[PDB]
């Protein structure tokens, strides 16, 4: 319901915490950092700031996904407009 | 790095306003970054004009290229009033 | 005397100038060079430091945390630009509802 | 392992980000950007470590490799 | 009518000139030039960069803008889709 | 002056661009964008002319602000 | 005899050395470095040009305009990256027509 | 500039097809223009590796980090196996 959305908005919007749990990313980290070299250690701080660079990075996709969602007549937002706000951006796999 | 320097500035400005760690980390990071941008088309400028020596005509130049619009006017007469203070104070 | 005391400022100049022969920028670069850089660099620091200040205040604190830099930079139309594709590590994001909801 | 990244996470990460309604598939969807978005940073961010000679990825290998990526990040040096 | 647009499509698809005629665009080089400084002289080659660099900037914009009026459901585009192309692109005026 | 610019040239510009249909407002907002777009490349341009103290604009100096701008031209020189 | 024979190279790896220098990127340059520099100049040049010349043919004609390397440089997808940010003068657009028209 | 080179790079390619002034003031952009990005790179490397001066094992990681995927391994080969050439045909 769009009392509770809005209300999330702003607790969010207020807040400046990292919103993914330490670990988990951690071992996404890990678990990628394995294929180019196998022998590989980061440090705490190197792990960190990926985190604070992937979920700013994220933050500022979904603000622009969003505005493709309006863009149509929409709230919800699909995947196709993370995918027409990548394009624009010059993104790509 | 430049947190001497960043808090000695900071209490020019607001004499009673304190400042992180974290938020000092951040202005640090500030203070190398434009410098490595003005001294990056500083250096471009120099080359461009096949001159071996980076003036501060050539800072000027790199400030007014990098800067926005009225942000850069005055990055401009602050550093002709500090350049000119420093010459002629020998 | 000091070289960043001749020229009225708080930013070091002799730092300022060894990083501009160090960093392979120039073959020799002159003497106003680092003065009117580091001239250039204290503005700066003090401009954002100033908004940020503010904000600091606004809120209810008196220890400038990276949200106030963020605010500052953000709401500053100027400031934004200059630090455009730049992420304030703890920055956050500007609060910010687009109407039509 | 990407699945620790969690449907919560993802949706205050999208509040942040001002939105409303999230689509469930979405979810899915940011997994796949944000895994492409860390393997291109992470990669640099080890060439980077691979020339100093040092095992371990430095802080400053990271901020690197995101500069490459057109993404400067404040906080961690210069 | 769909068959002339697309026709045109394939037309200037398949050209390589430039589509402005070439004195209209001087002139508003010069006319603009005049304000940052009033003796400048372009040469003509430095007006051609200009050129080449304006028009290949636009089609590029009018694919990405081609592509906001497309994710609603429309085939004709508006300023709105300009805007929220130019948004995402991060540009400003 | 940039009424100079015409709804045919827009309109082919605009054919180059894929686009099949064009509402009739976008003519003079695309002149919007122009001007912008040439006001930015062309002050940045004169600046690098005003440096080697040349009163005339060079077609490298176009090259170099666009460069600075993230445009990088070929076929005016490099 | 020649650095750039010495190589087994087209691209004059000497020019490519007083560059290297002159361009203060370094404070000195080592002896490889433009060899290597050189090399790789010279296969990317090798690569755009072949598909280029490709190009050409399927077309119609034997010398190849800007229109081939765009042409070439666009439908290579690794070629494409790289010159990504970058514009073909007379290059043009490539041919496509958004599927739902 | 490089003209002399491309040409002759091309005969070796397509001994048969020639190539136009304005398609060569193109491939002359581009030769100058990936020069100016390996060497900035190049250049990048050594400062934080804190070396004065740039090996070709700088021009190595600066070609693995500015080219795309296997566009860039090729790039290595050829380089290695010129440097090679050069170093020991004395």
């Amino acid at each position: 319901p769009g009392t509770v959305a809005l209300r999330e908005i702003r607790r969010y919007q207020k807040s400046t915490e990292l919103l993914i749990r330490k670990l988990p990313f951690q071992r996404l980290v890990r678990e990628i950092a394995q294929d180019f070299k196998t022998d590989l250690r980061f440090q705490s701080s190197a792990v960190m700031a990926l985190q604070e660079a992937s979920e700013a990075y994220l933050v500022g996709l979904f603000e622009d996904t969003n505005l493709c969602a309006i863009h149509a007549k929409r709230v919800t937002i699909m995947p196709k407009d993370i995918q027409l706000a990548r394009r624009i951006r010059g993104e790509r796999a | 790095s430049y947190s001497i320097y960043v808090y000695k500035v900071l209490k020019q400005v607001h004499p009673d306003t304190g400042i992180s760690s974290k938020a000092m980390s951040i202005m640090n990071s500030f203070v190398n970054d434009i410098f490595e941008r003005i001294a990056g088309e500083a250096s471009r400028l120099a080359h461009y004009n096949k001159r071996s020596t980076i003036t501060s005509r050539e800072i000027q130049t790199a400030v007014r290229l990098l800067l926005p619009g009225e942000l850069a006017k005055h990055a401009v007469s602050e550093g002709t009033k500090a350049v000119t203070k420093y010459t002629s104070s020998k | 005397k000091s070289r960043s005391s001749r020229a009225g400022l708080q930013f070091p100049v002799g730092r300022v100038h060894r990083l501009l022969r160090k960093g392979n920028y120039a073959e020799r670069v002159g003497a106003g060079a680092p003065v009117y850089l580091a001239a250039v660099l204290e503005y700066l620091t003090a401009e954002i430091l100033e908004l940020a200040g503010n904000a600091a205040r606004d809120n209810k604190k008196t220890r400038i945390i990276p949200r106030h830099l963020q605010l500052a930079i953000r709401n500053d139309e100027e400031l934004n630009k200059l630090l455009g594709k730049v992420t304030i590590a703890q920055g956050g994001v500007l609060p910010n509802i687009q109407a039509v909801l | 392992n990407i699945q620790g990244i969690t449907k919560p996470a993802i949706r205050r990460l999208a509040r942040r980000g001002g939105v409303k309604r999230i689509s469930g598939l979405i979810y899915e969807e940011t997994r796949g950007v944000l895994k492409v978005f860390l393997e291109n940073v992470i990669r640099d961010a080890v060439t980077y470590t691979e020339h100093a000679k040092r095992k371990t990825v430095t802080a400053m290998d990271v901020v690197y490799a995101l500069k490459r990526q057109g993404r400067t990040l404040y906080g961690f040096g210069g």
